[PDB]
């Protein structure tokens, strides 16, 4: 649903918070994504290793929360920013888009996990709000 | 799960003359039209490229039976699909890599197939029983990823 | 996401074709919902005869296929067009949004069901992305 | 479910250490906040008006402390968690109408709240044995809407 102005700063400021550890972050939300819902591993069965910590998972975490960034910088309109990543999830991995909502709850975990102080309610809610506009904004070039 | 004889009944019945040569390919077909991403896994079977090359291809229809047929034993096999499906779901895991949420889709498509095929007999009660057959088996088919 | 051209002119023309039948669309997509999906029934407690057919089921499937009615005139903005549905599904009912998806997919059911030759896999992937878009537009006021 | 030794001695772990009275408030808190509609079982629970207002909201934390407590029958017999919770699926369906997909968001609020607590202690095999946990429980806890 559309992000209010009160989202889009709060998303800001604590993008400003754990932005400096988004390689570590994306790799855990990735590890975790795999153990935690192995009906994921389906789209990384080209990988040795799909293990917490992996040379491959800690390569796709970094890309990942670089996509995250991205969505963060173009806040104002999910839609065109992630319409290139949109296309690839879409014709070239064909990634269910019901696995978006996986990773984002991974990634609310692993920043609840990482920023315990910073990660209140409010911070929650506006981030859980950021990250489904996130999925749909993927989904967009489906079908 | 705990079957009643009315819901073991309702499925035997919409298995017993099933034109799965029908029913199956129209199922398939739906569900990659609907949701094409589930053509990740048929790049081997032709033209997807349309909606009309999908409801000509004989490859996909072929294995919209064999997914039909792949029902028969859980219908035969009510108490135990758990243990019928294992392997089925080791298949789909480790060999095939098909993600299991599209047996969920596939079997909302299957559903909307035997609704518009079955007209007035397919029944609130029908559609009830059909849908915790479903569910059974597509959680069976789960299983076994890892 | 977004509905294209295509999917509008799609709707529409299945519009046409069986909204003479929208009551008996609501009060039988109600009653499945209700019967298939009992976990919905937590919302109809006031009353309750939920039982296929019933008074009760067929003014409230009437009411719901009003809203889709008001969704196909309000198709290029949902947003905006079903706001004040919003507000009441949000604050009134509150309904979980994830029930959404469970009546979308009892709609559809019954369509193929009343409407089989009409039905299309055209016609459906185009009415499925136009329930997701009435659902998203529904969860709007919530949060 | 089959359980392994390792994931019966995290879950008894977690249960075994916790502050009820510090997690439960908070998980039930979060939901409340992250999911507003969840509030609607809560007309009796006084001001809900702002995320302050619910934070600092001494019924609803007494309610955070007894659904967490709501757990410990589960920690105790993981291996009968459908039976053990029948009664309790009949009150949350009869008496509160409380639909049973706000059971799984509960529990996505629980692992935000526990893993914000244990920090590098919540490690992937805790967590992975808290979901397998999270979702035997509120399949149980779902089980008696008809
Ligand atoms: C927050 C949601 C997601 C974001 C922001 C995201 C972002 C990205 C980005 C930026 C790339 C690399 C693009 C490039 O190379 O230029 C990528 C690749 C990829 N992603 Fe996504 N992704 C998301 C969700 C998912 C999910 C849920 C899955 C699967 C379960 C997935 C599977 C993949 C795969 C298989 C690749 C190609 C990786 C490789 O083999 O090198 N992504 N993603
Ligand atoms: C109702 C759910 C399903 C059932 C019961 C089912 C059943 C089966 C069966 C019985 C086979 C042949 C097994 C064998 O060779 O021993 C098969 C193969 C296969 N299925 Fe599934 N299936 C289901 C859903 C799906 C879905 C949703 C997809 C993907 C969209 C899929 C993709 C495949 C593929 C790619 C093969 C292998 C073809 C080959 O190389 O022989 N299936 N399935
Ligand atoms: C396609 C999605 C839906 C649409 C378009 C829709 C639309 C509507 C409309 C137009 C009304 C009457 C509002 C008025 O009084 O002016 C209504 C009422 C209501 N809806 Fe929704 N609805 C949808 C989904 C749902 C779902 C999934 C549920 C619960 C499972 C639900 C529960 C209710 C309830 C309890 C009422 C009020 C009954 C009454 O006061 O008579 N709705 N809906
Ligand atoms: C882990 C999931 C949950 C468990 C284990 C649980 C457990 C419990 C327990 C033990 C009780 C007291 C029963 C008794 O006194 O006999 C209760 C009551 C109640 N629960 Fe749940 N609960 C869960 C989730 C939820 C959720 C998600 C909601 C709504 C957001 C909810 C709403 C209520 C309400 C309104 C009461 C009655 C309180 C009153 O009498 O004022 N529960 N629950």
């Amino acid at each position: 649903t559309t992000l209010s102005d009160k989202d889009k700063s709060t998303v800001k400021a604590l993008w400003g918070k754990i932005s400096k550890s988004a390689d570590a972050i994306g790799a855990d939300a990735l590890g975790r994504m795999l153990a935690v819902y192995p009906q994921t591993k389906t789209y990384f069965s080209h990988w040795p290793d799909m293990s917490p910590g992996s040379g491959p998972v800690k390569a796709h975490g970094k890309k990942v929360m670089g996509g995250v960034a991205l969505a963060v910088s173009k806040i104002d309109d999910l839609t065109t920013g992630l319409g290139d990543l949109s296309e690839l999830h879409a014709f070239k991995m064909r990634v269910d888009p019901s696995n978006f909502k996986i990773l984002s709850h991974c990634i609310l975990v692993v920043v609840a996990k990482m920023f315990p102080k910073e990660f209140t309610p409010d911070a929650h809610v506006s981030l859980d709000k950021f990250l489904a506009s996130v999925a749909l904004a993927l989904a967009e070039r489906y079908r | 799960v705990e079957w009643t004889q009315q819901e073991r009944s309702i499925i035997a019945g919409i298995f017993a003359n099933l034109n799965y040569e029908d029913i199956g390919p129209k199922a398939l077909a739906r569900c990659l039209i609907v949701y094409p991403w589930t053509q990740r896994y048929f790049g081997a079977y032709g033209d997807l490229s349309t909606p009309d090359a999908i409801k000509g291809n004989a490859k996909i229809a072929a294995h919209g039976v064999k997914v039909l047929h792949g029902l028969d034993r859980a219908v035969k096999n009510m108490d135990n699909i758990n243990e019928a499906y294992s392997e089925l779901s080791v298949l789909h895991s480790d060999k095939l890599h098909v993600d299991p949420d599209n047996f969920r889709i596939l079997g909302d498509c299957l559903t909307v197939v035997i609704a518009a095929n079955l007209g007035d007999a397919f029944t609130v009660e029908t559609q009830c029983a059909f849908q915790k057959f479903l569910a059974v088996v597509v959680f069976a088919l789960g299983r076994k990823y890892h």
